[PDB]
């Protein structure tokens, strides 16, 4: 029925856009022993500060420091580059956005009716959006790799947080909703193409 | 042209193919191209597994036999001082083959001091290795810009002892103090104050390592997306003005 | 982590491929890419199992060859770091340290009830051996 | 196995009478034998090679 | 499997003899091959000494024919130190197993 689709596609849409929202924000990204304000003590990094956990200095949140440049070392530009895309959190941000416009999108079809464009492009955003967060998970474990507090899980058993696990079922949530935005447009071209035939 | 090149790439990557070439030069062709994609796979499948085998029986050097055995490695001590005497006097199968090869090399491993002895460790890119105290080379282990590490335990015992003259009131006072203050553990708090509380410093295969094919893959799906995009635009403002 | 963006990738490539597939009305359905069949036929791709179907257009094909290059990678290098795990053996200590006898509790550590290393534990101003003690 | 290193430092002595003719030229035999090396090959025999 | 029958290498000279541990070797229980190694300081050969001296079960031998013999019946656990002219005439001897 297309009422229930739409309510489907618009509940799992604000959810999805909702868990993004809600991990890009949150600092439950990543349960790893490090300094606050650089004693180790253990910690549950995020995406841009730190706070330190179960420690004398508990509730610090410091800031994570994405250039190492103590050594005065920049190595080749491909590893530049990729701590660049990392501090900035590029591609996360643009999954909210994109999640965003999807669900902006998806409200402005109800208004125009005649317009069956309208739901391909937030379909469209829906999948670039899950793109994104695809790419921004790449990154952002390819850059804890760098700093062995995030990585060698055989002695440090770094775990990750709730916060991360919100983003991993943000995109889920996504793509499931872009396969129903491009059915339910399927299905009005469908209907369309029905109707002149009589 | 355009199903052939589908074909072909199929065939590379060892995927299902819709459709399979018929006439003889057509089979031909598949047929060479086949082998070719089969040995090329298995090569790169054979070389990875070697790549990775032998990076995982590389293992550091951690003691002095493990580092006398290999010679790619140089080491040397001081230009004089007592560790050329312990190594020359050594009657230990080990570290008397270690003072033989100091002797007879080039260029010379001896440094004249331990200034720039260290610095040769660092500029050295882990080509040489430095022989010296074990206090020492902990205190620059703990100095900027922290690229020095030491590895093993200890080659021979000595220590470090407060010197009186010979027939003075204070020579029982202070021994005993001395002793005094390693059974209290003042001395283990100030070795660890100068050294380390005022220092300045797996197996599985990593995301990391096959980063660059997930970034392929996504870049393939965007590129995939817009041409599917530009498609459609153009036939709909093809058919919009049509009609 | 390697899992988990595999998962990730699989879904992502079904969903492209699915949307790729039969959007366009003008392409309609000619295909049989459907959603069912587009997770099917990924999951046949990176299990190397052939598929019953194969993409048409350009799009579709574009998102198949990715796929086979990442699938084609990815299985050789499971199957390469299997042998180099099958070939060498590590064994390696979970305690080497002080320290790491302190962090952890799953392995137990005592001295003797009556000796030096007792008093050594019992009196001790390192932050080390009071969290032991 | 032992791992690690040691968490503190202690010696062995050899202990003679307070205030006795053997107590100085013991402390030069102890001291000589370490520069030669015969208490790490006497350490070695009893450890090692045995 | 393939890898690790690539690596495997026998035992070529003395020093390889002297690394390992898993193969025993023995001399004579008195003779010039014994006093070889007591009265030795080469690296190489005072290393086995200390094995020979402390092992449990001894590995010396009484006589030459028990040694040969106990190299044979140790399936190449074992391993027998003699002159080398006797060596290579038991080699050439039946049944040809050594």
């Amino acid at each position: 029925d297309r009422g229930v689709q739409m309510l489907l596609t618009t509940v799992g849409a604000f959810a999805a856009f909702s868990l993004m929202t809600i991990a890009v924000g949150t600092d439950y990204w990543l349960y790893s022993r490090g300094v606050c304000k650089t004693e180790e003590v253990m910690t549950h990094s995020g995406l841009w500060r730190t706070c330190c956990l179960e420690g004398n200095f508990k509730g610090l949140c410091k800031q994570i420091d994405h250039f190492p440049e103590d050594a005065d070392y920049e190595a080749d530009t491909a590893e530049y580059f990729l701590r660049a895309v990392r501090a900035s959190s590029i591609f996360p941000i643009l999954s909210v956005i994109l999640l965003f416009m999807g669900g902006l999108c998806i409200a402005a079809s109800e208004f125009y009716k005649t317009r069956h464009n309208i739901i391909l492009s937030a379909g469209i955003f829906f999948v670039s959006a899950g793109l994104s967060n695809i790419i921004g998970i790449i990154v952002y474990i390819s850059a804890n790799a760098g700093d062995p507090s995030k990585s060698d899980s055989k002695k440090n058993s770094y775990s990750y947080g709730w916060s991360f696990y919100f983003g991993a079922l943000s995109f889920i949530i996504a793509e499931m909703v872009g396969v129903l935005a491009v059915h339910m447009f399927i299905d009005r071209h469908k209907q369309l193409r029905a109707t002149a035939r009589a | 042209i355009f199903n052939s090149l589908w074909f072909s790439l199929g065939a590379f990557m060892q995927q299902g193919c819709d459709i399979s070439p018929r006439s003889l030069s057509g089979r031909i062709v598949g047929g060479v191209w086949w082998f070719f994609t089969l040995i090329i796979i298995s090569s790169y499948t054979a070389n990875l597994a070697a790549f990775l085998t032998v990076e995982r029986m590389v293992s550091p050097i951690e003691s002095a036999e493990d580092l006398s055995k290999q010679t790619e490695i140089a080491y040397g001590t001081l230009d004089s001082g007592s560790t050329k005497e312990f190594f020359r006097r050594s009657k230990i199968a080990v570290f008397d083959k270690m003072w033989t090869y100091m002797r007879s090399a080039e260029p010379s491993v001896f440094v004249r001091t331990t200034a720039e002895g260290v610095a040769r460790v660092r500029k050295s890119k882990g080509k040489y290795a430095y022989l010296l105290e074990s206090t020492m080379n902990e205190y620059i282990e703990q100095r900027k810009p922290c690229d020095t590490m030491k590895v093993g335990g200890n080659l021979d015992s000595k220590g470090y002892d407060i010197a009186t003259p010979k027939g003075s009131s204070l020579g029982t006072p202070v021994n005993l103090a001395v002793l005094k203050l390693s059974e209290q553990g003042v001395l283990d708090k100030l070795k660890n104050k100068w050294w380390y509380d005022k220092g300045e410093c797996t197996s599985a295969l990593s995301l990391s390592n096959v980063a660059g094919v997930f970034y392929i893959l996504v870049g393939g799906l965007g590129l995939a997306m817009l041409v599917a995009l530009i498609e459609f635009c153009y036939k709909s403002r093809a058919e919009a003005k049509r009609m | 982590e390697i899992w988990m963006c595999i998962v990730f990738a699989y879904i992502g490539v079904s969903v492209v491929l699915f949307l790729v597939s039969r959007f366009s009305p003008y392409e309609w359905s000619t295909n049989e890419f459907g959603i069912f069949n587009s997770l099917w036929f990924s999951l046949g791709a990176f299990m190397q199992q052939g598929c019953d179907i194969s993409p048409r257009s350009l799009s579709g094909r574009i998102v198949g060859g990715v796929w086979w290059f990442f699938t084609l990678i990815i299985i050789s290098s499971y199957t390469a770091n299997l042998a180099a795990f099958l070939t060498v053996e590590r064994m390696v200590s979970p305690i080497e340290s002080a320290e790491d006898l302190s962090k952890q509790t799953e392995i137990a550590y005592g001295t003797l009830d009556s000796g030096s290393t007792k008093e050594f534990f019992r009196r001790s101003k390192i932050a080390v051996f009071d969290k032991m003690w």
